[PDB]
């Protein structure tokens, strides 16, 4: 019951999932090949962890998973690597040429030629749900294919499973690591024609995550797995509540309701600790009161942003690990002097706590140290509203020339679709400014 | 996986593809009886791009040889490497064009057209995922300028969704094969600019210009011009042939190098010609540019560069950022993060590093002034029309053709002046 | 109060079945809209070369003109 089914689209959000679903195995003891000796009901049960493992009559846990890209070079991987096992063929899906940075091609060109095969996929996902609970919906903004393949799925998800809840884990593009010069009309593209079909999005900005490994793990040049486990343990500390389960376990959902003030404004801003080397782990441990005290750092944010410069409207944090409420609250307590934490004048300022019991655990070989405790932050600043500035200024330069706008129109889209695209964020910028205004 | 499709046209177009493919064989492990005899798993990954796998495990190349003369075609089979090549993709011609545009593109061309899409027709149906095409030929002959320019617009027809991509050769009196040069030239740009999707400018002016001033000659051979174009082809294909992220095919090269349709001619740079900021700083000098243009003289719409070799790719970022900043003026402010950087860790035959530039840069348009002020210095007494209007043409067709290319150059000083803020 | 209590639950209904709806509609529009668009691009395409085609066989019988 309650099941989430995981939807990972293109090449970043097929690499992500091969992340998180590795470090979900390692969290809940699943072998590569799917066996788990501590689940002692064989072929089924309604274990917390079952919301994301389906279970065969061998015994084998299989993801609630669909891996799609429009190029087979990167699912490739997922089939000849090391959980090949634990996924049935069915969830790969492949096309033969990809969108070539294009949100026209992921959208409409190629996009058409692959959709109704996804959804029928994802259709027989939902069939085996006892209580299906919504999707979680792992995808690039700059990629032609996490760009505009999303928003056309999102846009078949909604007429199909009506108004069930649909999350999203989105890359937000950066230069240090970027593929296109045209990620910013995909971003914008699928920004707009996704708002209206997404309950909730975590926006990861590449460029935050790199700084955080650059800085935190002493890595050169980080790479794309080095991003992706970092990416991975946020995503586990937010669906840790939906996998395990605990008295102080604080359901996602719930979170969701604090979250989320006005349908438009459902960008959370994630904050993760502790993220450190196995050297400095060696040393020194870190508390409750240190982990949180991090949170409230800018540079552990995953968005590039200045929550001074903005209004809180929710506070979220998520534990794990050894971790009880009076440590939590001590803490908070300092944090809330220390720390200037602004809220909107028509919102509770108090901070929402989850604690998860089972402890955080890391990919062995990895650049993460293994530590005893662990918090994720989730807050609604209107601070985030900057990340849509920045991309929205980059698209203006290149749009005021129409430069590269022909290789969208070449594939059937029209100029209105763009600035209409560009009216929607303008207009989301407007409401972030509004919802930040003291009553009068 | 994704297979691209060879053409050469003409004397200078199956002289440069015969250098090409020897290049890249040797890169890929290739021997010239199509045996793959390598150590790095890399040479094979994407081999499929440029090669068909036929019995016995033979790679071969899948080029079509074009031309209206055999006479230079024969000395490609009788090369090295000419066995690796599918006998049957010979498509020989018996009149030639006489350097003559007008029989290329109409006369003798359009007879032999037919028999060419045939062959490229067998070699595009047996293909996976066809990218698209690559083409190599010169802009100052008869058959490369004419039938090359022809096989692109009758390629196009049959493959409108497919990326067209051309190694073009510009003439220039330093090399002059004839003297009606600029008028092929000028013709055979008015249809580069309509039919494909990118183009490689390959000036001999400025390969004369490395062949005496930097590599010191002053008695420059077909071979030493060669050599570098054989440099410069491997270097501009090496995201196409190895496993790489960035512009790792035909169309994600021309989304991200192209921002307006028509101006799709690049300007391609090698080095060297020892550490990676000396590396870096002869990649973008006016010396190292395979175009006869100094990009100081215009800006940067969009750059591509190729790291090949083995280094620190943290300094690679650290000095591909340093160049951007100190040299801010010189890249239009309207296209942000315009400059792509891609690593390579097999370095080409010879070289423990290299880097290959790529660069749409307004100041190509010095290289299109020069063709057209020879154009025009000839054509304002109408000398040589003869060999085009006895061919049934028109002088319509030659000032349109001019018409066209000055149009090209106002476009390209329109966005040169173009800002933001 | 037990007519307010059903007039709630077919509002929700509704509502939902309405949001189905102009999502269904809004993109059948778009996906035909941007059909016929590309059609039309490609079309525009060959028929330029067409008259290439036409303007070859113009040049072909001008030369043909030897008496
Ligand atoms: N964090 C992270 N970002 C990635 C990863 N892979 C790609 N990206 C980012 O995704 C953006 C490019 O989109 P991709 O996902 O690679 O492309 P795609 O979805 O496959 O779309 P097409 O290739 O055009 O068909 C760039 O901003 C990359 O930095 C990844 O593994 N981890
Ligand atoms: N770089 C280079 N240029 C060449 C070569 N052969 C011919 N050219 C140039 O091409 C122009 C003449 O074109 P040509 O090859 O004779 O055309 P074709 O006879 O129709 O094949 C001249 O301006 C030469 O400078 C070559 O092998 N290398
Ligand atoms: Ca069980
Ligand atoms: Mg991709
Ligand atoms: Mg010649």
């Amino acid at each position: 019951m309650r099941e989430c089914i995981s939807i990972h689209v293109g090449q970043a959000g097929v690499q992500i999932g091969n992340a998180c679903w590795e470090l979900y195995c390692l969290e809940h003891g699943i072998q590569p090949d799917g066996q788990m000796p501590s689940d002692k009901t064989i072929g089924g049960g309604d274990d917390s962890f079952n919301t994301f493992f389906s279970e065969t009559g061998a015994g084998k846990h299989v993801p609630r998973a669909v891996f799609v890209d429009l190029e087979p070079t990167v699912i490739d991987e997922v089939r000849t690597g090391t959980y090949r096992q634990l996924f049935h063929p069915e969830q790969l899906i492949t096309g033969k040429e990809d969108a070539a940075n294009n949100y026209a091609r992921g959208h409409y060109t190629i996009g058409k030629e692959i959709i109704d095969l996804v959804l029928d996929r994802i259709r027989k996902l939902a069939d085996q749900c006892t209580g299906l609970q919504g999707f979680l919906v792992f995808h690039s903004f700059g990629g032609g294919t996490g760009s505009g393949f999303t928003s056309l799925l999102m846009e078949r998800l909604s007429v199909d499973y009506g108004k069930k809840s649909k999350l999203e884990f989105s890359i937000y593009p950066a230069p240090q690591v970027s593929t296109a010069v045209v990620e910013p009309y995909n971003s914008i593209l699928t920004t707009h024609t996704t708002l209206e079909h997404s309950d909730c999005a975590f926006m990861v900005d590449n460029e935050a995550i790199y700084d955080i490994c650059r800085r935190n793990l002493d890595i050169e040049r980080p790479t794309y797995t080095n991003l992706n486990r970092l990416i991975s343990q946020i995503v586990s500390s937010i669906t840790a509540s939906l996998r395990f389960d605990g008295a102080l376990n604080v359901d996602l959902t719930e979170f969701q309701t604090n979250l989320v003030p006005y349908p438009r404004i459902h960008f959370p801003l994630a904050t993760y600790a502790p993220v450190i080397s196995a050297e400095k782990a060696y040393h020194e441990q870190l508390s409750v009161a240190e982990i949180t005290n991090a949170c409230f750092e800018p540079a552990n944010q995953m968005v590039k942003c200045d929550p001074r410069h903005g209004k809180y409207m929710a506070c979220c944090l998520l534990y794990r690990g050894d971790v009880v409420p009076k440590d939590v609250n001590a803490a908070i307590a300092t944090i809330k002097t220390k720390r200037s934490i602004q809220f909107v004048d028509w919102c509770p300022t108090g901070f929402k706590v989850g604690i998860n019991y089972q402890p955080p655990t890391v990919v062995p070989g990895g650049d993460l140290a293994k530590v005893q405790r662990a918090v994720c932050m989730l807050s609604n600043t209107t601070a985030i509203a900057e990340a849509w500035a920045r991309l929205d200024h980059k698209f203006d330069l290149m749009y005021a020339k129409r430069a590269f706008v022909h290789w969208y129109v070449g594939e059937g889209m029209e100029e209105g679709e763009f600035s209409e695209a560009r009216e929607d964020m303008a207009a989301l910028e407007k409401d972030y400014e509004e919802v930040g205004v003291d009553s009068v | 996986m994704r297979e691209i499709v060879h053409i050469q046209a003409g004397q200078c177009g199956n002289q440069i593809g015969a250098k090409f493919w020897e290049v890249i064989s040797d890169e890929h492990g290739i021997d010239p009886t199509g045996s793959y005899h390598g150590d790095s798993d890399l040479q094979l990954e994407r081999i499929n791009v440029y090669y068909n796998e036929a019995t016995g495990n033979k790679y071969v190349p899948r080029a079509i040889l074009v031309d209206l003369e055999p006479g230079t075609m024969d000395s490609v089979r009788s090369g090295p490497f000419g066995q690796i090549f599918r006998p049957d993709n010979f498509v020989f011609g018996q009149s030639g064009a006489g350097n003559n545009w007008a029989k290329g593109h109409y006369t003798e061309g359009a007879e032999l057209v037919d028999s060419v899409l045939d062959v490229v027709r067998k070699e595009s149906e047996s293909c996976d995922c066809l990218q698209g095409f690559q083409l190599t030929h010169s802009l100052g002959g008869g058959t490369g300028s004419g039938m090359g320019t022809l096989l692109i617009s009758k390629i196009r027809e049959e493959y409108p969704d497919r990326i067209m991509n051309t190694f073009s050769v510009m003439p220039s009196p330093k090399v002059s094969d004839t003297v009606v040069e600029p008028y092929n030239a000028t013709l055979s740009v008015h249809q580069l600019v309509e039919n494909t999707d990118e183009t490689y400018c390959i000036d001999n002016e400025a390969l004369y210009d490395i062949c005496f001033r930097t590599l010191k000659l002053t008695t420059p051979t077909y071979g030493d011009l060669n050599h570098l174009v054989s440099a410069t082809m491997s270097g501009v294909t090496t995201c196409l042939r190895f496993p790489g992220n960035l512009n790792a095919d035909l169309r994600k090269l021309a989304v991200n190098m192209v921002p307006f349709p028509r101006l799709h001619f690049f300007m391609p740079g090698f080095a060297p010609l020892l550490t990676v900021p000396e590396l870096t700083q002869q990649m973008f000098d006016s010396k190292n540019m395979m175009a006869a243009c100094d990009p100081r003289h215009g800006r940067y719409l969009t750059v591509a560069a190729i790291f090949r070799g083995r280094m620190s790719m943290k300094e690679v970022d650290e000095q591909m950022l340093n160049v951007q900043n100190k040299n801010s003026s010189y890249f239009v402010e309207w296209i942000p993060n315009n400059v792509k950087t891609a690593v390579c860790d097999i370095p080409p035959r010879g070289l423990k590093m290299s880097a290959t530039f790529i660069g749409n840069s307004t100041a190509i348009q010095e290289l299109f002034k020069r063709i057209s002020e020879q154009f025009t210095a000839m054509f304002r007494r109408k000398a040589f029309l003869h060999w085009y209007t006895g061919e049934g043409m028109d002088e319509m067709e030659f000032t349109e053709a001019e018409s066209n290319m000055n149009d090209l150059v106002s476009e390209y000083q329109q966005y040169q002046d173009a800002t933001a803020d | 109060k037990r007519e307010h209590e059903r007039e709630v639950i077919q509002k929700a209904i509704e509502e939902n079945n309405n949001f189905i709806k102009m999502a269904k509609e809004k993109l059948a529009q778009k996906m035909e809209s941007n059909k016929e668009n590309r059609e039309a691009h490609l079309a525009a395409m060959l028929e330029r070369l067409q008259e290439k085609d036409k303007h070859a066989e113009e040049v072909r019988k001008n030369k043909e003109l030897k008496e």
